[PDB]
């Protein structure tokens, strides 16, 4: 299998099979040296290779593909670089007591250490534990990058493997390791160490399961440190191999950005063979002044075919501006994702958890979302189950008014006419109690006014009322754990939230339950510990769909053994079907209307659970459990016998009553959905629920308000045929005719040419509740999915109910592929992790007991009410910022590096520069590459409390108007205009070429014109960022002035230094001359004047929505809204 | 706990002035630009119309001249004053001889007699123009050596192959000595001698002195210093051979501390035509009338159809005279005014009113 030895110095030149590096594993370090050969060869000192017209497919291809993705990745090479060294320590090298291994230093990252991991240290590889400081090795595994769950499962090193612990007992083990290879797995590993002792000095085994194999993608909490050899390598850790299935290549901008770079090269190779055809017409003239005073050949061919050592000194320099762009947006997107993380209003104050971005790359793709895919249970409902109602032998007293607001659609009663009726009934529950130790602060229980004089005491209805009431709290799956803060309170954890909804209520119902111990379960009487017990448990499973138990009922009379009875509960599939005709409770005037009282509970939208009872035989009571130890508990539990034995004797089933379970919403969801669906985002609810309690909440959280078509699918068939006979079959014709009827009732637009599309928000409001088994027959084949799309595309908010968790990821791939449209997928749970990875932005709700949709997410908002604060504030800012600075980067290079070409016509294209050797270097590094970072970070077009109030500003993002290629070609032509102003305005000062000095001495070098050209280019495209940004301020307005006088202070320092040849005084010669300052105030104007006119013509006469809002914002329409405002909050006014 | 540091910067609550382009912040910004750049466009052309120049081209003075005085054919001179608009007293050449002392292609002292009816007032500058001498090629302007300019020593490889500036064609002859000003710039120097005084002719014979001290910047001798080696193994570049016919002795070593007409030629002019200062007079005024100077021709310009010449001037604070930099303010002023009275001709009759947010209230 696999080979890892111990205490070897791990040589490099060895081949021997004792060697660990002779397996030749890769590192975790998965370029810069290629960038260095560019800048050295670019214009000056060390030109390695300048071959001419043969590198023209060599440099333009590497920077757009091989160097774009190297800079694009902000978590594969940045979270891999800053993690080193992860606590390199000093207990190393010199060590004594011999037979003790002298410690070594191999590399930075290697296999063969005893290097610890402390608190908040990202573990460098997969580790098996050896020793700790606590008792029983009280440590665990954490689930932040690769592992997924919430609980802290204790994991032990073996009790004699934990003999070595000190730095005196550190180098006191040696054994070889069996391991496995690449498998793309998470929870599977094999191994066994026959390790060497400390105390005895002998060799002894240790079994290995998966749970001691903690992973690389971890960060430890709540404990100080642990020890171990770095057992497994880092290069085989599968988190980068499992996550993600997509390379998260970004969006409609950074996948169309690399086409915008090529247009920069294509419209600059044209101006290199216009130079090429104009330098060949110079050699064949021979009446010019290049022969007398110049000593060369009487021919062409400087390097090859003319002066090409200049031409490929510009192409190799203009291949540094796309390299500067990719570094420019990976400081903007790292900062636009670091102000989501530092925002106090995207903070889950109940859980102390900010909106943590799990992808620093994408924030721009938030600002152009128009499909939100969600999940009802978890992501827009509260996802804690609580117990509201119950029916008991006919009577179902009191109604906790939560969701009769859509069964009574036409008006709501929460104002005074139904809430305060039952709020006074809720005060009638809480103002007095019949039993003490009822918690009465977190109860919200099945409220109980009085049955017989407030205490309930021949009334056989009460005799079997409290029979099942204690039984749902007696026998259940979870065990009542204790609160460490106070012993009087009892917390309850569960993986099934409905089952702990019963037990937490039945304590607060009455007869206050405290202790569920294997010692026993008490019932208070006499002051003595009267105490019950259970035998066993029967597990609720989705293959079983029901739950029973095995409970102990004692023999309470002397000289006789009485008769017991067993419990049954679950979903109503087979419950109503088995009739009762032999017991005391038959199908009568009670049993059918209580089924109707459980049919009514779904009509007001509750999780209808039932409770039932069992029949047996007296002498078979021991025979019923004597075959269970050999056939059910021994080996055949997961096999199909537990369903067979739960059908054999119970051929008929005895039903008594039912328990109603209700789910609240999360906070601010009916305001958030109201907020997002008016911003232009067609949101689809992909639920795991049936129709009439997913459309019930569909009017509760106001995504459905007016239109929904009444649909009767009424089918029970399947489709085993594909070839012909379509009107012969029932189900495939009827749902497809339903598509074309509700086309032809709403418009004859059955259509085959898919290439028409608007991203506009639909005009007629519509809604679809498709039924799970219909979309499986609608997403199946060709030409039925496209009949499904343009039906759903013509709607406000469709709903898809009873959707399989593979069908969730298929319907989001359908819109993302067959339309050109990116989607969003919000989630919490392992049933739509495939939906998160499918959509281009996957938001994930965190903090619960299930968090596999959190570390696999793209963002980590606390509640759903932050989604309209992430998308509508931090998302549309990240697209009005960044679809503006991207054409502000291909403008400010050709305001400067095109005057190298315009001094070709006044140089006969012979190849002299016009700038320093440091005005080519420090231009796109210090002079003007600083403020286009800050238009990318500090440009709030409207305020944070204004984009929430007016959410329809987000419709700029959907329609793709802030970014298209035609906006880009009017900012390269804006550089090609202002590179004849920034050059010919210091040319026509010198065109008759007198002195230009007050002191008469004159200054006409090539480099004293490129101080007239650079300094009126850096100012005339730093104001151009200042004029075009919204919200001038104190931080970006400061560093747009300290980039306007770095050009005046890098001349005044480098030119005054003697190390700059031709220069001793280009400060005083140039800046103290009145001819610089008289043309500095003209070409700053003539560069701004054709755009401050157009920005004033467009913002007066054909304005956009983002100035119409911010000029109302200074009249004072938005004065009364406070700072620090969000409408989607209950604890604050909405005004 | 991890509430994320509310400090009015991470929530981006920076104090911010929020500019809005209405016709309340724009028309007082186009009118204020249109009224400045016309009264600056008038103040500059007031300064830059009083500037007087004298430009005489003498490149053809060997061929098309006589031993007697003959007027210049007037495609070789132009000059304008601010008191005399129309002025047509033409200057005249006199080509003295072919003196037959190692006679070259182009030699013989052309003596130009010009006539100025005004005063180049306090600082009088004697430049020289050079049209069609393209001195900005790739190999030309990168060919000198900064060790020799700053005065220090040089090996053969310190001047032959160096980064950027290198004396790549011109570091050794067949003998293999080190040229002391190596490079195609200093080798091809303008060596027409100029008089140190403009003679007064016809009226007074009180001469007008013109020194070449302080002919470029005072803070420039800290890189043009004296040489460090005095060797006989250095020799002039192959075009200075008429001036030093036998090499450098112990006496004729050129101190480029103060040989200041060479410090102007070591900045190669960046365009077609080239004007470098060669005679200044910071002491006296230039009285009006008529003068004559004596240029000794040594620079063979005629083969590439180029030009030489004279540029005698008095400089302003804006340098010499150029009608551009004053007329482009009144182009920069009478366009932002014309784009102030178009964006109000449309605003009063298009007429948008500040209203509800359109396209979402449609
Ligand atoms: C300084 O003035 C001299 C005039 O004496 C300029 O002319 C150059 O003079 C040298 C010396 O005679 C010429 O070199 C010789 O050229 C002939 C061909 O005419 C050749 O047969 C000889 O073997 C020798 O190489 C040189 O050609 C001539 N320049 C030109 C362009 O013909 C000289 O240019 C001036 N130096 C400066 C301005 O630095
Ligand atoms: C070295 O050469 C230079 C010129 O190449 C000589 O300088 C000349 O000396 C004579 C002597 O009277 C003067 O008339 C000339 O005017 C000088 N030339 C210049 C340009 O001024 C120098 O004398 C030579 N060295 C020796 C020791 O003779
Ligand atoms: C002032 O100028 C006169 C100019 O007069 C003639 O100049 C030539 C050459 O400059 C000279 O060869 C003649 O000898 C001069 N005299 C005559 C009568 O032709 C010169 O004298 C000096 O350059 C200057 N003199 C003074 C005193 O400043
Ligand atoms: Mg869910």
């Amino acid at each position: 299998l696999r080979t890892v030895y111990y205490n070897m110095p791990l040589p490099k030149d060895m081949i021997d099979e004792e060697g660990n590096p002779i397996m030749q594993y890769p590192r975790n370090k998965i370029n810069v040296y290629f960038l260095v050969l560019i800048i050295l060869g670019a214009f000056q000192i060390f030109g390695v290779t300048n071959p001419g017209l043969s590198a023209v497919p060599l440099v333009v291809i590497v920077i757009i593909t091989a160097i774009k993705d190297a800079i694009e990745d902000s978590r594969r090479t940045v979270l891999d670089l800053e993690v080193n060294n992860t606590k390199t320590h000093i207990l190393e090298g010199v060590e004594n007591e011999d037979c003790k291994f002298a410690k070594n230093y191999w590399k930075g990252v290697k296999v063969g250490d005893i290097v610890r991991i402390h608190n908040n240290d990202e573990i460098p590889a997969d580790i098996i534990l050896l020793s700790t400081s606590d008792t029983d090795g009280a440590c665990y595994v954490e689930t932040k990058n690769l592992d997924g769950e919430t609980n802290l499962k204790v994991r032990q090193s073996l009790k004699c493997t934990n003999t070595i612990r000190t730095s005196k007992d550190i180098a006191r083990t040696k054994f070889w390791i069996e391991s496995e290879g690449p498998h793309s797995n998470l929870y599977t590993y094999q191994g066994n160490m026959k390790w060497r002792n400390l105390a005895d000095g002998e060799i002894r085994n240790e079994p290995i399961t998966i749970n001691n194999v903690l992973l690389r993608g971890c960060t430890l909490r709540n404990t100080k440190w642990a020890m171990g050899v770095v057992m497994f390598t880092g290069g085989d850790t599968k988190i980068m191999l499992n996550s993600g299935i997509t390379p998260t290549k970004k969006s409609r901008i950074s996948r169309e950005l690399n086409f915008s770079v090529v247009i920069n090269f294509v419209l600059l190779f044209i101006l290199c063979f216009v130079s090429g055809i104009a330098n060949g017409v110079y050699y064949d003239k021979k009446g010019r002044s290049r022969f007398s005073y110049e000593f060369g050949t009487i021919a062409g061919s400087a390097a090859t075919n003319g002066f090409v050592s200049f031409w490929v000194a510009v192409i190799l320099y203009q291949s540094l501006v796309p390299i500067s762009l990719y570094i420019s947006v990976e400081i903007i997107k790292t900062a636009q994702a670091a102000f989501i993380y530092g925002d106090v209003l995207l903070y889950n104050a109940k859980l102390d958890y900010p909106c943590t971005p799990k992808s620093w790359n994408i924030s721009d793709d938030l600002g152009q979302v128009e499909y939100i895919f969600s999940d009802k249970t978890g992501t827009l409902t509260q996802n804690v189950m609580e117990f509201k109602k119950c029916t008991i032998n006919g009577v179902s007293y009191g109604r906790a008014y939560t969701e009769a607001l859509a069964g009574l659609r036409k008006r709501q009663g929460i104002d005074v006419e139904t809430e305060g009726r039952r709020e006074k009934a809720e005060i009638a529950k809480d103002r007095d109690t019949m039993i003490d130790e009822l918690r009465a602060l977190s109860g919200n229980s099945q409220f109980y006014p009085e049955e017989v004089t407030f205490v309930s005491k021949g009334e056989v209805q009460q005799r079997c009322c409290e029979h099942f009431m204690l039984a749902l709290a007696l026998c259940h799956s979870v065990l009542v754990e204790a609160n460490p803060d106070n012993p009087k309170k009892l917390d309850l954890k569960a993986q099934s939230p409905d089952e702990a909804a019963l037990v937490a209520t039945a304590r607060d119902v009455g007869f206050s339950f405290v202790g569920k111990t294997k010692k026993g379960l008490i019932i208070e009487m006499q002051g003595i510990q009267k105490e019950f017990e259970i035998l066993n448990i029967l597990e609720f499973n989705s293959s079983r769909k029901r739950m029973s138990c095995i409970v102990k009922i004692p023999g309470l009379n002397p000289g006789d053994e009485p008769r017991a009875l067993l419990i049954c509960k679950g979903a109503d599939s087979i419950i109503y079907s088995r009739l009762s005709r032999q017991s005391g409770s038959n199908s009568e005037a009670i049993l059918e209307k209580t089924a109707l009282h459980l049919e009514q509970y779904a009509t007001e939208g509750l999780r209808t659970l039932c409770i039932a009872q069992r029949e047996l035989s007296w002498s078979e009571y021991e025979k019923w459990n004597e075959k269970y130890d050999i056939a059910a508990a021994s080996l055949a539990n997961r096999e199909d016998e537990l369903e067979v034995v739960a059908d054999s004797i119970e051929r008929e089933l005895i039903l008594l009553g039912g328990t109603a379970i209700e789910d609240r919403l999360q906070d601010g969801v009916p305001d958030c959905i109201e907020l997002l669906a008016e911003a232009g985002i067609k949101l689809w609810v992909l639920t795991g629920d049936k129709v009439e309690t997913a459309i019930n909440i569909g009017f509760s959280c106001n995504l459905l308000n007016n239109e929904m078509e009444l649909l009767v699918i009424k089918t029970t068939g399947d489709d085993v045929k594909e070839f012909g006979s379509e009107p012969s079959e029932i189900v495939d014709a009827l749902l497809s005719k339903y598509l074309k009827e509700y086309f032809n009732l709403t418009g004859s637009e059955e259509e085959i040419f898919e290439a028409k599309k608007d991203h506009e928000f639909p005009k007629g409001n519509y809604a679809i509740v498709i039924d799970g088994d219909a979309l499986k027959l609608a997403l199946y084949g060709e030409d039925i999915r496209r009949k499904f799309l343009l039906l759903c595309k013509n709607c406000r908010a469709v709903l898809c109910c009873r959707v399989s968790p593979s069908q969730k990821a298929a319907v989001v791939k359908l819109v993302k592929d067959s339309l050109d449209v990116m989607t969003l997928a919000i989630g919490d749970g392992s049933n739509d992790v495939a939906m998160i990875q499918s959509a281009d932005v996957g938001i994930g709700i965190a903090g619960e007991e299930g968090r596999q949709a959190v570390m696999c997410s793209d963002y980590a908002i606390g509640q759903f009410r932050y989604l309209a604060r992430l998308v509508l504030v931090h998302g549309r800012w990240s697209y009005k910022r960044l679809a503006e600075m991207i054409p502000e980067f291909f403008y400010k290079n050709m305001i400067f590096a095109l005057a190298l070409f315009w001094y070709g016509i006044y140089n006969d294209f012979d190849g002299s520069y016009l700038y320093e050797y440091t005005y080519m270097m420090f231009y796109n590094l210090a002079f003007t590459s600083l403020p286009v970072i800050f238009l990318g970070i500090l440009d709030q077009d409207v305020n944070d409390t204004i984009s929430l109030v007016v959410p329809q500003l987000y419709r700029v993002g959907i329609l793709r108007k802030e970014w298209n290629q035609r906006k880009f070609l009017w900012y390269m032509l804006d550089g090609l205009y202002q590179s004849i102003i920034c050059f010919f305005f210091p040319y026509l000062v010198y065109h008759k070429n007198m002195i230009v000095t007050s002191n008469g001495l004159g200054l006409d070098h090539r480099y004293f014109v490129g101080v007239y050209v650079t300094t009126i280019a850096v100012i005339s495209c730093n104001t151009y960022v200042l004029l075009h940004q919204y919200r001038w301020d104190w931080f970006s307005g400061l560093f747009i002035a300290l980039s306007c006088l770095v050009v005046f202070a890098w001349t005044g320092i480098w030119s005054s230094a003697i190390a700059s040849r031709e220069f001793f005084k280009a400060a005083a010669r140039i800046y103290g001359a009145p001819s610089f300052w008289a043309v500095f105030f003209v070409a700053v104007l003539f560069c701004l004047l054709p755009r401050f006119t157009y920005d004033s013509f467009q913002k007066f006469f054909y304005p956009t929505d983002v100035e119409i809002v911010r000029e109302m914002w200074q009249h004072g329409h938005f004065d009364h809204y406070p700072p620090g405002y969000d409408p989607t909050d209950p604890n604050r006014p909405k005004v | 706990n991890r509430r994320p540091k509310e400090d009015a910067f991470t929530q981006q609550r920076l104090a911010a002035i929020n500019p809005v382009l209405t016709p309340r912040t724009v028309l007082p910004l186009y009118l204020l630009i249109a009224v400045v750049f016309v009264i600056v466009g008038g103040c500059i052309l007031a300064q830059n119309s009083k500037v007087d120049e004298v430009t005489i081209y003498y490149q053809d003075c060997m061929t098309n001249a006589t031993s007697s005085w003959s007027d210049i054919p007037s495609e070789h001179w132009q000059f304008v004053f601010h008191k005399y608009k129309t002025y047509n007293t033409a200057p005249q050449w006199r080509f003295v001889d072919d003196e037959s002392d190692d006679f070259t292609k182009q030699r013989g002292t052309c003596q130009i007699r010009f006539t100025t009816p005004s005063d180049m007032k306090n600082n009088v500058y004697l430049n020289y123009v050079l049209e069609k001498f393209a001195a900005n090629h790739r190999r030309y302007v990168l060919s000198f050596s900064e060790d020799q300019i700053r005065g220090e020593d040089a090996s053969y490889e310190t001047v032959h192959d160096a980064t950027g500036i290198n004396c790549k064609p011109l570091s050794k002859n067949a003998d293999g000595k080190i040229y002391y000003p190596c490079g195609l710039i200093a080798n091809s120097m303008f060596n027409d001698t100029f008089p140190l005084q403009l003679t007064n002719v016809g009226d007074t014979s009180n001469n007008y002195s013109l020194t070449n001290k302080g002919i470029n910047w005072e803070s420039d001798k800290k890189r043009y210093k004296k040489t460090k080696y005095n060797y006989t193994q250095i020799a002039p570049p192959p075009y200075w051979e008429k001036m030093y016919p036998d090499g450098y002795n112990e006496t004729n070593i050129p101190d480029i501390q103060d040989w200041e007409e060479f410090q102007n030629w070591m900045r190669p002019g960046a365009f077609d035509k080239i004007t470098k200062l060669i005679r200044i007079n910071k002491n006296d005024t230039l009285p009006a009338g008529e003068y004559q100077l004596d240029i000794g021709l040594h620079w063979p310009v005629l083969e590439f159809n180029g030009k030489k010449g004279i540029y005698l001037t008095h400089g302003s604070h804006l340098g010499g005279r150029n009608p551009f930099l004053g007329i482009v303010y009144l182009i920069g002023g009478c366009i932002c005014a014309a784009m102030a009275l178009i964006l109000l001709t449309f605003w009063l009759f298009g007429g948008r009113k500040i209203a509800d947010a359109s396209s979402l209230s449609w």
